[PDB]
């Protein structure tokens, strides 16, 4: 155990670091299990985690953290799938242990240099899509139906003034749609669209399959028919078949949005299991253009996200949840998707909290069309405010109401 | 440090659980070294649940210093010391304590220490002249029995 | 019917009164309530307390008026289901309720009393007691208390 | 919610059905999230799911089970993946509820057909491996260069394992590189093969950052004669699993499937998805050996055991089974125990887990073969003692040290 405790120990920059937050079992001392947490997850004495600070959790009892650094030397290069088996193949079953959670890692240059890193980044996507000085907008459509009305529904919200249309996360291919013909028919929508509008549209078709050749005959379709942009579930799929399709849209040109289902079933706990922001931190590395986070109308957390995979260099602030200083060598970031519970009414806060780089995800307007109007037009409006030196959180409502009169669709949104 | 009578509904913002481990002054530090200090109403019938068992238990209603202090809550018994019989007789006390913060920083602050016999009050600033940098708990209100008149 | 007040969430941040009462069990039946203390002496200040028994189990309940009234023969028993207890609708949820023994006699048409079920305790109307000719009961409900709810 | 919870729903056959426990936020009826349950998974007239039944947890305050079927039409054909996000993709996010667990899934006939199931099974792998009438036993290497690491496989498998693992967390690092692995390995085995005139193995990780290179490992594996690979289903993904399973049944490779990181989603009792549904899930997707854990709550074990092994499972709460699982005639896995064992457990993982197993062991005081040796005379002696009638859990004592009579090996494993 005092092979593993080492509290005088200066972490180099090649090490990996990861800190955990733990309640031991009555009876084990916070050392000893800090000590078996670096023990269970390494080993030769240069193949060993070292654990060199444990610090209890403010205002609480039976509850640590413990700061553990891993040798470079113990890491596949390029390989997202290898530190997860080292960093959380076995502590969690940990029987001196009540409850583990992985709070954050600090990923070397020396290591983060191995990863291809998202296809794209956020410039690159920026330059591809034409699209400067704002947020994007898109939706998802409802219903969540056939290829033909699918096509229709999408066509309209394009058309409309929505940058992006999504598929429902759920649907691959089921007997009532079979992703061949949503691939057409939403083809010819985008086309259509941007034929008209002029500008450039997208939609983020579901490339999830169950197998990898599946999932390449999906991508490679929705290329043929000229498709910027595909979505993809990695946690579901997982890393390994999410690496292999980030590679593939680099070498092709295609964008990737990754969507995040099933990380509750990870992280929702706050006492176990892996908080996103080390989800987050992984895929940056395997790749994907886009990522969920969700919206917040824990705010500290989602900020301290935000940097993270936006930043090149994101200095330490506990405050913030970000535990180690992390410098990512200038690697490209990811734009955040925002979503959950939004429309007009949040566009202010949103365009606030997130900046213009980042993408907002809406929701059932009165009146698909009108929709994406009224949320184009509450969107210029809110950024034109930001920019001219309104307070989005204070007059977010009169910002509204103001362009609520401009267009009647807005007004129609903002009656409800 | 406010002294308040137990008095009903003065103040009309809320009604909730809180319990504090009692002990008598005569029985010392060792009695509060051993009370209980995590006090967790919960489930939903919400019986309290302390870490271990305790004798006395008494329940300090929850104004602002008590519902602050949560872990190492404590209540401490205190029993006068009249020279004449007929002068009449300090009310028996009672001090709501944290221990968890025993250490001393606040001059103003008194805080509980052990006097030679049974306990006692002192002020931060004094303890810091004695050099004690330590004590039981730091004493979060004063006493003062139901009075109807 | 009986009287129901609901404990409810945040309430923790300013309580100026509170009582305390010991707590008995369904699990644990007539005979708990039988053995625990009835007179709790008040020898407060702000509330410093001493009972004639020692027991375990304590619920610390505002100083709500009905249970600030009963001062002597002040108990609280924990059910597991409401449903089974109260005689009308219930919510699936853990029910408190505070009885006094003092008034254990059957005066009270409309007033429930707590009584030794076949199953286990029930609270049961004065009316339907007298029907049965029951003279007595292990305590009178003098209120219902509902878990805090977000 | 009223179109979501319907207490008088009789399920059909092909409904999927799925059983969860949970607990409602204070002030939450336990029918309405019940019902939003139902919602937030499906649709949410013949596109959602149905809550019919729920029932109160015995024994737990504020804890409730919930069953809800959906309908056939609603999962992907052959697709593990489709169905885990349509069941679980954010349903655990869902605010009304502090907790949210799934404890089982009945897969229809309907569906289960649609699988490819495990790529030869029990009774197919005992016929390929000619190995019959008993558990098969293996080890893993505790340390190396590759040949190193070669002449402690030879050792191990010429000393009486069947098979000899690969840690888990090595898949290729600065320190060895996977091709030599394979190299020094197959070699290890051929020499064993020729040596003892048996069928012997080793677990060779292919588990690979990308499909590609998970391909690349798979078929060099297949070049040098390797009758069975090693994947991490779990940290990979589902698709890469199933994508390797079918090359699997193509190629004539075992596959044995590694359950690393499942204690993130399934440890807590609280909160996640218990083992038993991944087990499920891992059947329909592939693998021929699944890492059970040992056992020395075996009831919950037991359950999952039968539910991968047999044909017909009925309904049993007492051991954890909610539903009627039918397999329609899909093969088997081998469940294998694992962890915190040694040859005075022999008695009892024989009788515990019966012939269709195999049983993994972490050292001997006399090195690798004697190691090999002691475990090899162990689990003969118990095995045919069991054919004999003698009890296991008893008499298992003295089996051992009679079988210390003969074999000066298994004594010295005794003596400890």
């Amino acid at each position: 155990k005092l092979t593993y405790y080492t509290p005088d120990y200066t972490p180099k920059d090649t090490d990996l670091l990861a800190a955990f937050r733990f309640s031991p079992q009555p009876g084990v001392p916070a050392d000893e299990a800090g000590a078996a947490i670096a023990a269970e997850s390494s080993t030769m004495d240069r193949y060993k985690g070292k654990c060199y600070h444990i610090e209890p959790v403010q205002g609480e009892e039976n509850s640590y953290f413990a700061f553990i650094a891993y040798p470079l030397d113990l890491f596949e290069e390029g390989s997202v799938t290898n530190i997860l088996t080292s960093i959380v193949g076995n502590v969690f079953g940990f029987k001196a242990i009540r409850s583990l959670r992985l709070e954050d890692i600090r990923f070397p240059v020396a290591l983060v240099k191995t990863f291809q890193g998202p296809p794209h980044g956020i410039q690159v996507e920026r330059d591809l899509l034409n699209k400067y000085g704002r947020p994007m907008l898109g939706c998802t459509i409802k219903p969540k139906l056939s290829a033909k009305n699918y096509g229709r529904a999408v066509y309209e919200c394009l058309r409309g003034g929505l940058d992006f249309t999504k598929d429902d996360e759920n649907i691959n291919s089921q007997p009532f749609q079979r992703w061949r013909d949503r691939f057409l028919f939403v083809a010819d929508a985008i086309h259509k669209s941007q034929a008209e509008t002029g500008e450039i549209k997208g939609h983020y078709l579901n490339v999830t399959a169950p197998t990898c050749e599946e999932m390449m005959k999906r991508a490679e379709f929705a290329k043929e028919l000229g498709m910027p942009i595909i979505m993809h579930d990695f946690l579901t799929a997982g890393f390994t078949a999410n690496t292999t399709l980030a590679k593939w849209c680099r070498d092709n040109g295609v964008l990737l949005h990754i969507h995040r289902a099933m990380h509750a079933v990870i992280d929702r706990q706050r006492n176990h299991g892996i908080h996103f922001r080390v989800l987050a931190k992984c895929l940056r590395l395997s790749g994907g253009d886009h990522l969920h986070s969700g919206t917040v109308v824990d705010k500290a957390s989602t900020l301290g996200f935000v940097d993270l995979m936006r930043e090149d260099h994101i200095e330490a602030d506990r405050s913030r949840g970000v535990f180690f200083t992390q410098d990512w060598a200038s690697m490209p970031g990811v734009l955040p998707v925002a979503s959950g519970g939004i429309h007009v009414w949040h566009m202010p806060a949103l365009v606030e909290i997130f900046g213009d780089d980042s993408v907002l995800q809406f929701g059932g307007h009165p009146w698909n069309a009108p929709g994406a109007t009224a949320n184009r037009v509450a969107l210029e409006a809110c950024v034109q405010a930001r920019n001219e030196g309104r307070d989005l959180y204070r007059e977010g409502g009169d910002i509204l109401r103001e362009a609520g009169k401009w267009s009647p669709e807005l007004a129609a949104a903002l009656d409800l | 440090i406010p002294v308040v009578r137990l008095k009903f509904g003065e103040v009309a913002e809320a009604t909730s659980v809180v319990v504090l481990p009692v002990c008598k002054a005569e029985e010392g530090e060792k009695k509060i070294l051993e009370a209980p200090m995590e006090i967790i109403a919960g489930g939903d019938f919400k019986v309290v649940e302390a870490e271990k068992g305790w004798k006395r238990w008494v329940v300090l209603p929850s104004w602002n210093p008590v519902a602050a202090i949560g872990k190492g809550g404590v209540a401490v018994s205190f029993r006068d010391r009249k020279v004449l019989p007929w002068d009449g007789k300090e009310e028996p006390l009672l001090v709501v304590a944290d221990r968890v913060r025993n250490v001393v920083e606040a001059d103003d602050g008194y805080y509980l220490v052990v006097a030679e016999n049974g306990l006692k009050l002192e002020k931060g600033s004094d303890l810091k002249a004695r050099e004690v940098k330590e004590s039981l708990g730091m004493v979060v209100l004063v006493v003062r029995p139901p009075r109807e008149d």
